[PDB]
Parts: C-alpha cells; sequence; structure tokens
C-alpha cells in the first residue's frame, strides 16, 4: 500500500547565503542518514 | 593432465582462517611423516 513519507526541501537561497555548497550538501546528507559502502577489509582470510 | 602424470596429486585445505604459516607447518608434517613410509615415493610440495 502506499504510505506517508517525508520530504526534505534544501533552500538555494539561504545556502547561497551560508555560502555552502549543493552537492556539499547532497554528500553529507547521503552518507550521514543513508550510509555508505566506502571499501574493503580482510577478516580471517576473507574479504568484507 | 593425461601424459606425464603418473602420481597422485592432492590439495590441503585451510578451511578455518588459521594462516598461511599454520598451513605450511602442516604440509611441513604432512611431508615429513610421508619421507617415512614404504609405500609412498618421492612426495614433494608443487609450489614456491
Amino acid at each position: 500500500e502506499d504510505t506517508p513519507q517525508y520530504q526534505i526541501n534544501v533552500d538555494q537561497a539561504q545556502a547561497g547565503a551560508m555560502g555552502v555548497s549543493i552537492a556539499e550538501i547532497n554528500n553529507t546528507m547521503r552518507i550521514a542518514w543513508g550510509g555508505s559502502y566506502i571499501n574493503d577489509f580482510v577478516d580471517r582470510g576473507r574479504v568484507k | 593432465e593425461l601424459g606425464v602424470t603418473a602420481g597422485f596429486n592432492l590439495q590441503l585445505k585451510d578451511s578455518s582462517g588459521q594462516g598461511h604459516e599454520k598451513l605450511i607447518a602442516a604440509r611441513n608434517t604432512i611431508l615429513g611423516l610421508a619421507s617415512q613410509d614404504k609405500r609412498l615415493v618421492g612426495v614433494r610440495p608443487n609450489g614456491q
């Protein structure tokens, strides 16, 4: 079924007023909330 | 795999992540026992 969702609205005007990049805002949101897979490591001989 | 292979071939496996050193120690023990056996001839490791 269709469900409520939350919408984030980012103001270009205030972002420019504070000297913050749209791309920088997007990256911060993406990592902080969505999470990201960065690279690998080895755990008892197996890459993870 | 057909004309020059009279002898047997086997793969000893490190099933748990015990490291290279334990694996080669086990290989060494196997080879050492096999050297002292009448029915087996010329058993060697097949790698560097």
